[PDB]
């Protein structure tokens, strides 16, 4: 039998389910360390490798982006989790090798891909601590190109009054994700800041991992796929709304928490986002 | 219970890994290049090390 994790409950991903829209002919785009393709609970439809010494972008050596996309798509079946956007077409983007870590190039690259490929939506489960005007100007043209680009905000946690939110969450362009967990509670090691622009689970979350296997992992990475399974789903039941409309839409619906340094805009609710007239709940 | 080390950034990244060690044996240690881009899972066990092209300490270390 099939599982729901906790925060694909939360976000109310399953009211869009029960409308009958689960992300089908959106194209997601996982920025990340690969994806198991073997997975009998995922399913790959494509997908590229900017790593240099690993080309396959359908082996996970780390098992990150596994996870990262089992969040995003798990399959609806009989079998493991259940994902946000389980008919989403989902694409392994490999910038990140075995260790976890990606030159900025290699990240620059996957989004280039991503944007000739004619992704609706990127999800980078990923960060760094300084920006760089070519990573800027790659997730710029993402947006005006009319890509939705979700990241994770890090996981710095606080420093006084200082913004710790990473690149590329950081620029304004791209929606920055903090973790909160099952009570709605910011995460501790979530990052804060003026540019956190919503929240989702990010604690203890079950996910498909490589070998077929699963399981739970915290983190900034495991929100910001809730927030790009999310925007497939509006984009499933409103399929010419523009990345514009579908972020306004997370941002204008969320369950407001506590202060905007600390939660951003609050939790992201689908249900709401996905109505045609958006209020707060 | 210990789980930043700013005293180390620009120590040697060996003499951070024996600090680091001192105060949580169990420790997963990672060495990765300053100005990469990484995961952002949150992992208490594990501490990465970012070095400079010299292989001193340029970030403060912390877990995660
Ligand atoms: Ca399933
Ligand atoms: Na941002």
């Amino acid at each position: 039998a099939q599982s729901v994790p906790y925060g694909v409950s939360q976000i109310k991903a399953p009211a869009l389910h029960s409308q009958g829209y689960t992300g089908s002919n959106v194209k997601v785009a996982v920025i990340d360390s690969g994806i198991d393709s073997s997975h009998p609970d995922l399913k790959v439809a494509g997908g590229a490798s900017m790593v240099p010494s690993e080309t396959n972008p359908f082996q996970d050596n780390n098992s990150h982006g596994t996870h990262v996309a089992g969040t995003v798509a798990a399959l609806n079946n009989s079998i493991g989790v259940l994902g946000v956007a389980p008919s989403a077409s989902l694409y392994a983007v490999k910038v990140l090798g075995a260790d976890g870590s990606g030159q900025y190039s290699w990240i620059i690259n996957g989004i280039e891909w991503a944007i000739a490929n004619n992704m609706d939506v990127i999800n980078m489960s990923l960060g760094g601590p300084s920006g760089s005007a070519a990573l800027k100007a790659a997730v710029d043209k993402a947006v005006a190109s009319g890509v939705v680009v979700v990241a994770a905000a890090g996981n710095e946690g606080t420093s006084g009054s200082s913004s710790t939110v990473g690149y590329p969450g950081k620029y304004p362009s791209v929606i920055a994700v903090g973790a909160v967990d099952s009570s709605n509670q910011r995460a501790s090691f979530s990052s804060v800041g003026p540019e956190l622009d919503v929240m989702a689970p990010g604690v203890s979350i079950q996910s498909t991992l490589p070998g077929n296997k699963y399981g739970a992992y915290n983190g900034t990475s495991m929100a910001s796929p809730h927030v790009a399974g999310a925007a497939a789903l509006i984009l499933s039941k409103h399929p010419n709304w523009t990345n514009t409309q579908v972020r306004s839409s997370l941002e204008n619906t969320t369950t407001k928490l506590g202060d905007s340094f600390y939660y951003g805009k609050g939790l992201i609710n689908v249900q709401a986002a996905a109505q045609h007239h958006h209020h707060h709940h | 219970m210990k789980t930043e080390w700013p005293e180390l950034v620009g120590k040697s990244v060996e003499e951070a890994k024996k600090v680091i060690l001192q105060d949580k044996p169990a420790a997963q240690i990672i060495v990765l290049p300053v100005g990469t881009i990484v995961t952002m899972a949150y992992r208490i066990d594990r501490v990465r090390l970012f070095v400079d092209r010299l292989d001193n300490i340029a970030q403060v270390p912390r877990v995660g």
